[PDB]
């Protein structure tokens, strides 16, 4: 059940949507696909399923080349956005169409559908038709159809776009329960990073059909591969400060802050392929910004927005000689009037240094939870 | 339920008055043709609206009796029941043929794709509004030439009019295609995932969902074949082979004008209007 | 000869359609073929045969192809006794150069264009206004109004046309006596060509307004209501809303429907053959003609009427009817892609 | 100006969406409407705008009673859920439709549209049509149309509902600056707690068409009036614990946690209309839960779900005798494996008490920021 996309390339006519997507999903990994462009993730999932041809490269479901295998024999079950429920068939027929067509004994069909309905809380409605059901019940019917089919790999689209929040949460809970109950390989496609953060063993970030980074949720949060991933992960975008590198050591890089005092910080960074005097973009997460009293590096500025959310206060301060307003998050309700001057602290350890191309030098600082 | 000024009442009253006047104007012909049916005379002279009820023309059309008025007997003028039977036969056969030949074309044009889809679609659009008329010369020549070879579709027979009515595939193809497009798109992909050959996916999934549109198309084709004058009038030379809209034209003749008999027959042909108004409208959200 | 022609139809339909079921690449063509073959046999073939007849001299004297060998004829097998002369544009030229057919042809062509244009305009106006009034959402009995207004559509066309033919009679008449009783006038519907054309126009409007009403009702349902809410917020009245919100958003999708209605009214053979049968005769026409005769009816007069001589080749006139019709086809196809 | 509502009731035949609601919006106040997915907020906004008849009650804008006045003369501008842009007209005509309808002075109409476009940077696509525009551009065009109309009261029906997160945040800042500039009365309808607490000067929480509580955002967050408002405000649901009152003081009320620990704790609460031995519900927010080391109340429990968002750790703890799982939330990454015992502190100061009827007794602990303005 180890899907092993290797050098997979897709070109819609002349437009190459996907180029050299090297994914290695081991057995029983809840790998999630999240990115800004929804076309790329859905196209990738459909090519994995078999509904779409692969322009070049080889695909490996389990341990067998499954590039040209018809979708029926790939051993994969897909949950569509519309759930693909047949209105004329009942719930039992909807979740046992596969067994009916291939040819299965009535007893086997009954046993499978009863087990799936019992574990999905679907037996009390196993006479009705899709029209006489609710949204959550339709979703459970689709998941039950996949469960009855018993696929090696579970594939799931993103129906949250056309769906509201209550059954979005119901979807999230049901998917979590299915994963913990089964433990089989399952791929999921979403556009919201919160869902990927909450439910994933290996997040795949797709950027215009390119593998931006593949890793654990905390791995992406703590050690982003590039500026795109760093900005994408985390609802408040990480503050980016253009810096000039002064001196590079073997384990750290010294950069000059753009703000007029030209302070220099010896932040811990891989310090590989770094030239003195080059242009680089420093990145510090809003949550990691220390109070001005605790940190040696102090960044003065003028407060613009003081959004108070009760649990936390997001302060948008406009640092002189910096275009961006450095957003700052503090727990509790800090009191600050708009237009006043507020100072924040810069922790050198939590500083992400980004090359001019976009790649990020590895942060030598150890972070708990990354394992 | 937006608040409106006092002018709303005046606008509503004026609109109701205008609509009532327009409805009276449009219903004048139908109400009249109902009124003639009960008139005793057949030359429509005297009381435009007959207070007296006669039913002489109704049973003449029904053939129930002869309505003895004087010593001499008035036989039934024309076999309206025979007209109805022939029209029903031709319409049913034509509708069955149209549905059978249209369902697969609509499925192919709506759900699956092929390199010639675009050009074929423009072709059907081009040839859809080409009327069955303007080819009656070719149809007459073709049926005259085929009379000696295959008589069952030759001249003066129902085979010819049935074959001519089978040319209405184009109009219904687009309707069934529209319904198929309305049906959700992921069903075929899902059925393929469970392992259904595309023929099975069409037959076991898509076909049972098309029953309402197939019935609607059948009803529409039945009505259209019932109410087609030109082709059936050009063909069907014999009196016994007349259908409706072909044997009906004999009622209004300068030699013997029969307003009462024609109106009785027209009102008796009431099933068409109810069937259309009910099923064709299908109480759809307009 | 005709047996080989059936073999030609076989070679075109069964062959080159067996490739459809043989080649596995053409699988959707397996679904396409049933119905495509039906069209090719029931619609395309009559058109091709009509085009072919125009180049022949098929007539009342030449109705048979070659069966006449001994049955009987001054020609000794030069042109006329052959009975299947390929005239080669002689019939097409005879439409124009003969001038005994050209003048009626132009006259009734102008009449057909005027008839279709006026009918389409009146029908669209009536349907639009009726749809807007019916879909007020503040009226009472909207369903009853819809039923009563679409009743003319539901009633079969031939029944209504024959009812109108009976009512508009002048020998006995019903509308004539009603009008005479109200204020003594005898419109002379059938006798006067102008009154006959007026009767045809009003009858066609009566027959056709419900269809455009249904289409306009669908289009109004398509149009959103937030625009009307905003316009009411600014203070727009009913007429201002109709003339600056609905109509600008209505003509853009209405145009292809208007062109289709133009084509349909340009070839409405049944409003005339049943009501006026050709209208007051024209004077000094070799081919039969009438002051009210959409071209389609003219061609019927030349082909099948006994007085017309049954000149099938002349009665084709295919390169006129189908050619303006195909101009309309291209226009409609372009408008749909808009 | 100052829109005031007195006993406004809307009856949809048998059902009554809104019943006896009383609002007092002063001139210049930014008031938001929040609540569940029910259409009560939208119906209220349409009734204020004049697009819906009021069944009973009185509506006052300024001094005139506009219960039966058409929306044109109410002096109220509204942007709809859809942006209500006429496709056939250009941007200038879209934002000057009302001026064209009313006045015939081309000079003043172009002056107004130019000023509004300049203050909304809409000058560059002035000649474009709404189809060519993006979502944010359509939102700005609708705002510009409202500004050109120049109403006394601005109405907004979920304007930030057809945009992605970044655009929603940016246009939220835009609406904030718009209010800061004009200072005219503005009314907003939304489902987003973040938007409500960021924009509104006063927040109205509607429950099935009933005004549960009206007040400042921080006031609602710190001192909810009832269980509904308390549960609604805050992105995570507040933990609710059934309790039994043991003794009542002049300003403190003891409760008994339903645990074999049998612990009793004093909580600073109104202590009015409270009966000894009454089944009530304690409420403490997940944010205010303290680590077990620095709190004398300790709630030992088994960890069910650990969600590591990266910037905070949400730990769902199943207290043995409590039905609903306790939700905790410590900033940063807190390494705790599932199925392991955990203990959290319960600070008595930050606790809310709710009686069986649903109403809440006000806390006596002074919270910072409750009176910033």
């Amino acid at each position: 059940a180890s899907v092993q996309l290797q050098n997979v390339t897709k070109a819609w006519g002349e437009v190459v949507v996907s180029k050299d997507i090297n994914l290695d999903i081991h057995e029983g990994e809840f790998v999630v696909f999240v990115g800004p462009s929804g076309c790329g993730k859905s196209t990738l999932l459909r090519m994995i399923a078999g509904l779409e041809t692969i322009t070049s490269g080889d695909l490996f479901i389990g341990e067998k080349r499954m590039n040209d295998t018809p979708p029926a024999e790939r051993g994969v079950g897909m949950v569509f956005q519309s759930y693909a429920l047949y209105p004329h068939l009942s719930v039992a027929e909807n979740m046992s169409f596969g067994l009916k067509l291939a040819g299965a004994k009535k007893e086997v069909i009954n046993q499978r559908v009863n087990q799936v309905a019992e574990v999905l809380q679907l037996a009390h409605l196993l006479d009705r038709k899709p029209k006489a059901l609710s949204g959550g019940q339709r979703q459970r019917v689709a998941i039950g159809r996949t469960l009855v089919a018993e696929p090696s790999v579970f594939l799931l689209d993103e129906p949250l776009s056309n769906l509201d929040a209550a059954l979005r949460v119901q979807m999230r809970i049901e998917i979590s329960r299915l994963h913990k109950r089964l433990g089989r390989t399952m791929i999921y496609v979403t556009h919201d990073q919160v869902e990927a953060m909450t439910l994933a063993d290996k997040i795949v970030v797709l950027d215009a059909g390119r593998v931006a980074q593949v890793g654990k949720p905390l791995e992406l949060y703590h050690y982003p591969a590039d500026r795109f991933v760093a900005g994408f992960i985390g609802s408040p975008k990480m503050n980016f400060l253009p810096v000039k590198v002064t001196a590079t050591a073997i384990d750290q890089v010294q950069v000059e802050l753009p703000m007029p005092n030209r302070q220099q910080v010896w932040l811990p960074v891989e310090s590989r392929d770094v030239q003195v005097g080059a242009n680089m973009s420093l990145g510090i997460r809003p949550e990691h910004l220390l109070p001005s009293d605790i940190a040696d590096v102090i960044l003065e500025g003028e407060v613009q927005v003081v959004e108070q959310l009760g649990n936390e206060t997001q302060i948008h301060i406009q640092i002189p000689s910096i275009r961006q307003n450095l957003v700052y998050r503090q727990n509790d309700v800090v009191l600050v009037e708009e237009g006043a001057t507020f100072a924040i602290g810069l922790p050198p350890e939590r500083c992400h240094l980004f090359r001019e191309d976009g790649t990020a030098c590895r942060r030598l600082h150890k972070e708990p939870g990354v394992a | 339920a937006m608040v409106q000024p006092k002018s709303q009442k005046a606008r509503l009253f004026i609109t109701h008055l205008l609509l009532l006047l327009f409805i009276a104007a449009i219903m004048f012909p139908l109400l009249m043709v109902v009124a003639i049916s009960l008139r005793q005379g057949n030359f429509a002279t005297g009381s435009l609206w007959p207070e007296q009820i006669s039913w002489d023309h109704w049973k003449l059309a029904l053939g129930f009796s002869v309505e003895q008025a004087d010593g001499r007997i008035w036989p039934p003028p024309f076999p309206v029941l025979l007209w109805l039977w022939n029209s029903v036969k031709v319409a049913g056969i034509s509708a069955i043929g149209i549905v059978a030949l249209s369902t697969t074309c609509a499925y192919a044009f709506a759900r699956m794709r092929f390199p010639g889809k675009a050009t074929l679609l423009k072709g059907m659009l081009i040839f859809q509004m080409f009327p069955a008329v303007l080819s009656l010369v070719a149809l007459y020549a073709l049926f005259d030439r085929l009379g000696e070879y295959i008589p069952f579709i030759g001249l003066n027979t129902h085979g010819g009019v049935i074959f001519a009515y089978l040319g209405g595939i184009a109009l219904h193809v687009w309707t069934i295609k529209g319904y198929f497009e309305t049906i959700d798109s992921s069903l075929e992909e899902a059925a393929a995932l469970d392992g259904a050959t595309p023929w099975q996916a069409f037959r076991l999934v898509l076909l049972p969902l098309s029953v309402p549109i197939l019935a609607v198309v059948f009803i529409l084709s039945f009505i259209a074949a019932i109410t087609e004058v030109p082709v059936a009038s050009l063909l069907l030379r014999d009196v016994n082979s007349y259908t409706l809209a072909v044997g009906m034209q004999q009622y209004l003749n300068p030699q013997n004008y029969l307003w009462g008999d024609f109106a009785a027959a027209a009102v008796m042909s009431a099933l068409p209007i109810t069937i259309v108004f009910l099923l064709a409208q299908r109480w759809l959200v307009n | 000869q005709g047996e080989y022609l059936f073999a030609i139809t076989t070679l075109i339909l069964s062959s080159a359609g067996l490739y459809i079921f043989a080649n596995r690449k053409a699988y959707a063509w397996r679904y396409v073929y049933p119905g495509m073959a039906g069209m090719g046999l029931f619609v395309l073939f009559p058109l091709v045969c009509t085009i072919a007849i125009a180049f022949t001299n098929y007539s009342s004297t030449n109705q048979l192809t070659f069966e006449r060998a001994q049955e009987v004829n001054w020609g000794d097998e030069k042109l006329s006794p052959g009975y299947t002369v390929t005239t080669g544009w002689k019939n097409f030229t005879r439409v124009f150069t003969d001038e005994g057919i050209q003048k009626p042809f132009l006259a009734i062509f102008v009449w057909t264009v005027v008839f279709s244009l006026i009918t389409v305009f009146l029908t669209v106006a009536v349907g639009m206004v009726l749809a807007c009034l019916v879909q007020w959402e503040a009226l009472r009995g909207k369903a009853v109004y819809r039923v009563l207004l679409i009743l003319p559509y539901a009633v079969p066309s031939f029944i209504s046309i024959l009812i109108f033919k009976g009512l508009f009679n002048q020998s006995f008449g019903e509308i004539n006596m009603m009008l005479s009783a109200l204020f003594g006038v005898k419109p002379a519907w059938f006798s006067d060509p102008t009154t006959a054309r007026t009767m045809l126009i009003i009858v066609n409007t009566w027959l056709g307004y419900p269809y455009m009403m249904i289409l306009c009702m669908g289009l109004l349902k398509a149009i959103p209501d937030d625009l009307y809410e905003a316009s009411a917020m600014d203070g727009a009245g009913p007429f201002q809303n109709f003339f600056k919100i609905t109509l600008p958003l209505l003509i853009k999708p209405l145009t292809p429907l208007m062109i289709a209605s133009f084509a349909f009214n340009f070839n409405n053979f049944v409003l005339i053959q049943l009501l006026t049968n050709g209208g007051p005769d024209r004077l000094g026409t070799t081919t039969p003609a009438g002051y009210t005769d959409l071209l389609v009816n003219y061609t019927y007069r030349i082909a099948f009427e006994g007085g017309g001589g049954q000149d099938f080749g002349l009665a084709a006139a295919i390169a006129t009817l189908i050619f303006l019709l195909v101009g309309a086809l291209a226009i409609v196809n372009l408008k749909a892609t808009r």
